[PDB]
């Protein structure tokens, strides 16, 4: 399955914590190896992870 | 039944009717509402010893079978999340094991080791409550609380992590803790400060003696 | 894709080729299954073969 996938408000609870990370629809799910080694190359990154509460 | 379990958590006015009320209002001064939670949180809370206190785990109090009759009574009340039982009217045991670990050691790293451990040991938190060992853990009272969101522990909901997702993180847990560490005694699981506490303890005093044993004082 | 069949027509009386296993099961340099399985049978000392 995609490493990532697009997240639904009604998806969420009144004390739920989650991790989320920049999409880019251009970069596409890891089936090729340029949309793999993006994927990977968002994944490493410092700044990039964000909690959503 | 449903009179048996009115009996049980009314009539046993010991344990309901002090601090949610009879008809399950929730006096606002001790405890909550207790009004859109299902059965698997009464089970969980009960079948683990989170029993009413003056709250760490302890001894159960009800266990011959009447923790089904309150959880028919609360879900009867309102409606919730429900205990996974086993196709045969008993509760799953084993059917509720995976088979992937690989993604439920990823997830039990993303979002299981935060609090607990990296081994699933005792977690430290901020002013009291802590988070405690996963040693004593059986895995339906693991999935049952996370699908409950008990105390100061953030609650998840079926439609956020698939089951396939439940299985997994129950087996990793269940294989991680139950193996045997193969390096020899354990160390509690914890970081480098327990290593050099024995470092100071035991190679400190046995080198000292030896160098005593050896040399001559004067 | 990285490597491609081979037809008795496409040759010459004094040409030379060089060749490797295929093993179709594999499939195509899409996946990164099918890219690493194309690039360790790359990556072998006794695979290439002369035809001439
Ligand atoms: C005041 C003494 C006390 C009594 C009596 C008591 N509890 Fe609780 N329990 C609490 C309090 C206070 C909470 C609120 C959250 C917390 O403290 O963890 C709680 C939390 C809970 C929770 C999890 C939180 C939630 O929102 O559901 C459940 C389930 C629960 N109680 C059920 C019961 C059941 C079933 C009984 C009867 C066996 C019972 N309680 C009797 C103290 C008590
Ligand atoms: C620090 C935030 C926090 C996070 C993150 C967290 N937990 Fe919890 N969890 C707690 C606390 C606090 C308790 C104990 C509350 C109590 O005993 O009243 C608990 C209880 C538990 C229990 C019950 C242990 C027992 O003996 O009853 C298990 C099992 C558990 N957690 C595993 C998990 C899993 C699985 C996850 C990932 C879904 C997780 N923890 C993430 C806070 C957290």
């Amino acid at each position: 399955g995609p490493p990532f996938i697009k997240m639904r408000p009604e998806d969420m609870d009144a004390g739920g914590m989650e991790t989320v990370f920049p999409w880019r629809e251009s970069d596409g799910d890891g089936t090729t190896v340029e949309s793999h080694h993006k994927l990977q190359e968002i994944a490493m990154g410092i700044r990039n992870p964000v909690m959503l509460i | 039944s449903s009179a048996l379990l009115r009996t049980g958590k009314q009539l046993f006015d010991t344990s309901c009717v002090s601090c949610h009320g009879a008809n399950l209002q929730g006096v606002p001064d001790h405890g909550p509402s207790l009004i859109g939670v299902g059965e698997a949180a009464v089970y969980f809370q009960v079948s683990t010893g989170r029993m009413p206190a003056m709250a760490p785990r302890k001894d159960p109090i009800f266990d011959e079978a009447q923790i089904d009759a309150i959880g028919a009574y609360v879900q009867a009340n309102g409606g919730g999340p429900t205990v996974v039982r086993n196709p045969d009217g008993s509760i799953a045991t084993q059917s509720l094991r995976g088979n992937d670990l690989g993604r439920g050691g990823d997830l039990f790293r993303l979002n299981c080791a935060s609090c607990h451990n990296f081994t699933g040991k005792g977690g430290a938190l901020s002013s009291g409550k802590y988070a405690p060992d996963l040693a004593p853990a059986n895995e339906q009272q693991i999935l049952t609380a996370m699908l409950t969101g008990p105390q100061n522990m953030p609650k998840f909901s079926n439609r956020q992590l698939s089951f396939e997702a439940k299985k997994d993180i129950i087996a990793y847990v269940k294989v991680a803790t139950e193996a045997r560490q193969p390096g020899g005694y354990l160390l509690g699981g914890f970081g480098p400060a327990p290593e050099g506490m024995a470092m100071w303890i035991i190679g400190m005093v046995a080198a000292i003696g030896l160098a005593l044993w050896i040399g001559a004082r004067s």
